[PDB]
């Protein structure tokens, strides 16, 4: 035991006779890759993994059109005859980037970004859904969006939210995964990504934190960063590169917009740029509501006053006030918060921790 | 009013976007559109239900003439019923304009429309009770076809009604063998569920109408199973003092009397949690039939074991299912015993992944050896989590579509019409109360679709009759509303 | 996955309340019927023993020199591509004897040594990285030993220890614990 | 002869190899795609001049 013991009732359901009926009649094949289709009628050239490059034709049941150059196909283990086409090989590290479970956040937990949300839905949530509206006019909808702003403003939330409603496949990318040891295979992960996406009629790619692989072209004469630069070029070439990119709609959010190559920031690749500025008064008065809902309150709380006590407070700094104001109630042993509790919260998360912060040194985007 | 107007957001949900997320199927064909009615008919069923309660969210109705031309002559008869589902719970809104166009040709198309009437008229329980007045005339009219549609709708519309006039009135129509068998057979199921009390006069009369049948019809019928079901629920709670007459008077009958008598016992003994009564069912019954040619009885024996075991203090549920897998499938008979797949979903059907579905049922869903076996399990999954409002369900559904029996058309519509239909939102299917121990007597109607799909003679596989797979839905709503006399409105939270 | 112990931790009565007794007797009746339910059917149908016959046939279907390889991809169920020992990829056929659940893309697979196929998954050796940072128990330093810092011990207690011992507090005010 | 000639070719599976040195002491030395070298004394069913190293 401890290896593969499955539900014993399922073994008999496995029909051991059929298994014997399958552990003999079903010949085990070996993966291969086709290089040429030598003409005459059959005469396919083959390349097994690490045995040799043999010459094979067919068995009986694979239609000639079923096989094409550079297609994965299984072969006989004795006479080396093609029997079944095989899927192309996608790097497992690139195939794990596909999101299988939608994040549990919708387009109602981001507040104050009304204009940003609307401008982020006509390029990633309308060209795909209701795709006939644009047909009755000459419009290729913009393909690509850059979300930039100070840290803790909501760049990822508006992206994590879009994945909650999008019907097309959503592909992750962190911007640090595209950094790999050997020269070369940092562009393979950027070539395989789009090959997988093109296999999906509608696909979205979220190049989160595109600053580790999206730097500016810099030649110091001392062999500065080059592998990252090469990877960025492949990304730039696969968005408008003498080959229709397909239906892929990129979506990359950067913490440092003033660092990107002046070729990843032109229409065609990163078409529309959406600015995520610090919330205004009406904004942060709404962020407080969206984060203080599922909590006990005095009901009669001047949330507007609290909003105006933290003028340049990022969205994160507002949740920390709400998540900390109730903290002052857990300590007093009370179960219902109070405005005085929140005021002490603002005095700690906004004016007491302002020594470190991130907003003052980032709104210059440097 | 408070869902669309007050709420700022109001997006639309076209069917095409989510119909095929996996694009492997479309690859290679490159279009190749075909006029096959089998493909078209199944797709309409899925789309129609999702569009319910969407007055302005209709796009395939204004120009639906083209869809009518792309099918067979007899295909539209089954599709004609689906039109009514769109206008759900329309007492008079949809009927105002239909009457003016009634004086027209194409009377054949009218047959399918009536099937929709029964579903829409079910649950309203109007004091005037217009359903008989608006359905009795055509039933009595001399025509097998036009009254054929009326038979199904009448039973469902009067689930809460228990008037004896209708039950006796319907008996002669089914008792007339000069008409089609299906006409009488389909009706017999409807009448059984209407009466939940005793109904002594008709229960015995119904038995008589089954007794005076030839051996070939009685033996090889494939349709007599539903007969005890109506009687079984019509005799629930009866003791030995009542069944004594039935047993004593049923001692000069054919051996089939034992086949039917089995169902009554369980229904009467609603709560009878014990071991002595259950044991002879599995062992004594199984051994005795091995020496004779009689069959098709052990399957019903196992499915009814759910009774008096639904709520074992939330502790006997897990234990019961485990025994079934290692008992009814581990060494059971090759076909009949192995066909105890719809029992697991019957015991508890609300949606509870990772503990009761992936292991018990998901494993057997990939039985590619025999497509027929997958038929029972493919439909079994949809029943227990049809509307669970769980976002973590679609991953498993895509685990088989496009990777299994795709070339075969018979297995094609098994998964597409059911697996992709489990995305219906704002709907709940659990019928147990908050306590979870007090069941609803009339809410237990979700038991008929547990053996009909197995045989499939003009039932599922054969086109012409598919409303059987639409009538068993009887559940409550999942929406909770709060309001005041002057429409004040509160925002009180819940946990 | 499943837990061998804790069949029903219903200690809510926490006393001599009769409710404890009713549930226990329920299993006893079910056990009694199962006893003669298995042995009885095990005589006139001597096909599968389920204790010695069940294991025996699968072993023959397996091979004495069971192979070890890496599963590289998951083609349609009952079929997969497993990387051979050294460098070859085989389009093997998955046998139902495997749990069919632990087949993660790249963990491990046991294959027959002649007709190579999937015979069984293998648990993955604890990677050295896990053992590197898996601190077992703080040797001696207690929490009253630290001394001095008092107002600063409450913050750590209230962020990394309270939400795991008394979640109710960050359970009724609907506030997630400080990250 | 053609029936026998096809019999060797009828074994369609070939082993691709690259000619290394077309020695004239009209022989050939090949390097099969398995890291094995050989000294085919007779070139085979191909011209001795159409084969270049
Ligand atoms: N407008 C907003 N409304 C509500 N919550 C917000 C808003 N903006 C930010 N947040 C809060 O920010 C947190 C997550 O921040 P997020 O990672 O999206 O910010 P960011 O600035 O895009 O990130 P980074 O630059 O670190 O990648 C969440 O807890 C979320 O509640
Ligand atoms: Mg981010
Ligand atoms: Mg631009």
């Amino acid at each position: 035991s401890d290896t593969g013991l499955a539900p014993p009732a399922l073994w008999d359901l496995a029909a051991d006779k059929q298994t014997l009926q399958s552990e003999q009649p079903l010949q085990v094949a070996r993966c291969t890759k086709i290089i040429n289709a030598d003409s005459e009628d059959p005469k396919y050239i083959i390349n097994v993994k690490q045995f040799a490059k043999f010459v094979v034709d067919l068995s009986d049941q694979v239609a000639p059109t079923d096989i094409e150059e550079g297609m994965r196909v299984g072969v006989d283990r004795n006479k080396y005859q093609i029997h079944i086409p095989l899927p192309p090989k996608i790097d497992p590290t690139v195939t794990m980037m596909q999101v299988e479970e939608k994040p549990d956040v919708t387009y109602s937990d981001v507040g104050g970004c009304k204009e940003q949300i609307e401008k982020l839905r006509e390029v990633v949530e309308t060209p795909l859904l209701h795709p006939e509206r644009f047909v009755n006019l000459g419009i290729e909808p913009p393909k690509g969006v850059l979300l930039f702003g100070p840290p803790g403003t909501g760049k990822t939330l508006c992206a994590r939210a879009v994945a909650n409603r999008t019907d097309a496949c959503f592909i992750r990318v962190i911007g640090s995964e595209l950094v790999q040891k050997y020269v070369g295979e940092g562009a393979r992960m950027v070539r395989e990504l789009f090959e997988m996406a093109r296999t999906k009629k509608a696909c979205l790619i979220f190049f989160d934190e595109i600053d580790a692989i999206g730097g500016a072209r810099f030649d110091d004469g001392a062999g500065g960063d080059n592998e990252v630069q090469r990877t960025m070029l492949e990304l730039i070439n696969q968005l408008d590169g003498f080959d229709p990119r397909g239906n892929i709609k990129v979506l990359m959010a950067t913490n440092r917009p003033d660092t990107l190559d002046p070729a990843l920031m032109r229409p065609g690749r990163l078409d529309r740029k959406i600015e995520f500025s610090l919330p205004d008064l009406e904004g942060r008065t709404h962020i407080f509501k969206i984060h203080a809902r599922s909590m006990s309150v005095e009901r009669d709380i001047r949330f507007e006053l609290l909003a105006r006590l933290c003028p340049n407070s990022t969205g994160a700094e507002i949740r920390s006030v709400c998540t900390e104001a109730g903290m002052f109630a857990i300590r007093a042993r009370r179960k219902i918060a109070t405005e005085k509790d929140f005021l002490e919260a603002v005095n700690k998360v906004i004016k007491s921790y302002a020594k470190f912060s991130a907003t003052p040194r980032y709104m210059t985007y440097n | 009013a408070l869902a669309r107007e007050l709420d700022i957001m109001e997006p639309k949900v076209p069917d095409d976007i989510y119909k095929t997320h996996l694009e492997n199927n479309r690859f290679g064909g490159s279009g190749s559109q075909v006029d096959s009615a089998r493909m078209n008919l199944a797709s309409s069923f899925v789309n129609g239900f999702v569009n319910a309660a969407f007055g302005q969210d209709k796009l395939l109705t204004d120009d639906g003439n083209k869809w009518l031309y792309k099918n067979k002559d007899h295909g539209m008869l089954s599709a004609a019923a689906s039109l009514g589902m769109i206008l759900l719970w329309d007492v008079d809104g949809g009927l105002t304009q239909i009457d003016k166009y009634l004086y027209s040709s194409e009377d054949y198309i009218k047959s399918g429309a009536l099937l929709a009437c029964g579903i829409v008229n079910s649950g309203v329980r109007n004091e005037c009770d217009p359903a008989l007045a608006l359905l009795s005339d055509y039933v009595l009219h001399n025509s097998n076809t036009m009254r054929l549609g009326s038979i199904f709708g009448l039973g469902l519309a009067y689930a809460g009604s228990n008037r004896e006039d209708v039950l006796t009135l319907l008996l002669p129509v089914m008792g007339d063998s000069k008409s089609s068998m299906e006409v009488a057979g389909v009706t017999a199921l409807a009448c059984g569920m209407i009466a939940v009390g005793s109904c002594n006069g008709d229960v015995t009369s119904t038995i008589l109408q089954t007794i005076m049948e030839k051996s070939e019809t009685e033996l090889k019928d494939t349709y007599a199973r539903w007969l005890p079901l109506g009687l079984g629920l019509n005799h629930l709670g009866k003791g030995e003092a009542i069944e004594a007459i039935l047993a004593a008077l049923e001692v000069v009958s054919e051996p089939f009397r034992s086949f039917a008598n089995t169902l009554v016992d369980v229904c009467a003994y609603a709560g009878s949690g014990n071991v002595l009564k259950v044991q002879q069912l599995l062992h004594i019954c199984s051994e005795h039939f091995d020496s004779k040619e009689k069959e098709e009885d052990k399957d019903k024996k196992e499915k009814k074991d759910k009774d008096k075991k639904e709520a074992p203090a939330d502790m006997g549920a897990h234990q019961g299912v485990a025994v079934l897998g290692i008992a009814l499938i581990a060494m059971g008979e090759e076909i009949g015993a192995e066909m105890a797949l719809r029992t697991f979903g019957h015991l508890l059907r609300y949606g509870e992944p990772t503990l009761r579905r992936a292991v018990p049922l998901a494993l057997a869903l990939i039985s590619v050896s025999n497509p027929r076996l997958n038929i029972l399990d493919t439909l079994s999954k949809f029943s227990h989590d049809a509307d669970p409002e769980v976002s973590y369900n679609s991953i498993f559904a895509m685990g088989m579509v496009g990777s299994g029996t795709n070339n075969a058309r018979l297995a094609a519509m098994l998964r597409q019409l059911a697996q992709y239909h489990a995305k219906d939102p704002n709907n709940l299917f659990m019928v147990r109360l908050a306590q979870g121990l007090t069941h609803l007597g009339k809410g237990t109607l979700t038991l008929c679709p547990y053996h009909s799909d197995r045989q499939l003679m003009s039932q599922v596989a054969v086109a012409g009759l598919l409303t059987v797979l639409v009538s068993f839905l009887d559940v409550r709503n999942i929406i909770l509303g709060k309001s005041h006399y002057v429409l004040y409105g509160l925002v009180a939270a819940m946990q | 996955g499943p837990d061998a112990a804790s069949k029903l931790p219903l200690v809510t009565p926490h006393t001599q309340c009769r409710l404890k007794l009713l549930k226990l007797e329920r299993i006893k009746d079910y056990l009694l019927m199962e006893e003669e339910f298995i042995r009885n059917q095990e005589q006139m149908k001597p096909l599968e023993e389920k204790q010695e016959e069940e294991r025996s046939k699968v072993d023959d279907l397996r091979g004495t020199p069971m192979s070890v390889g890496t599963l590289e991809e998951i083609i349609d169920d009952n079929h997969a591509i497993v990387s051979t020992s050294v460098g070859s990829e085989h389009y093997v056929s998955i046998l139902s004897f495997v749990d069919k659940d632990l087949l993660e893309p790249g963990c491990s697979v046991l294959l027959n040594h002649k007709v190579h196929a999937v015979i069984g998954v293998l648990m993955d050796d604890t990677d050295p990285l896990v053992t590197v940072m898996k601190v077992e128990k703080a040797p001696q330093e207690t929490y009253a030993d630290i001394g001095g810092l008092d107002n600063q011990i409450q913050e750590i207690k209230e962020s990394v220890e309270l939400p795991l011992t008394h979640p109710e507090y960050y359970e009724e005010m609907g506030i997630k614990p400080p990250k | 002869e053609n029936s026998e000639k096809i019999k060797v070719n009828k074994t369609l599976p070939y082993l691709v190899s690259n000619v290394i040195e077309l020695l004239d002491v009209k022989c050939a030395v090949i390097k099969t795609s398995t890291r094995q070298t050989y000294f085919l004394p007779v070139i085979g069913l191909v011209d001795a001049e159409k084969l270049k190293p």
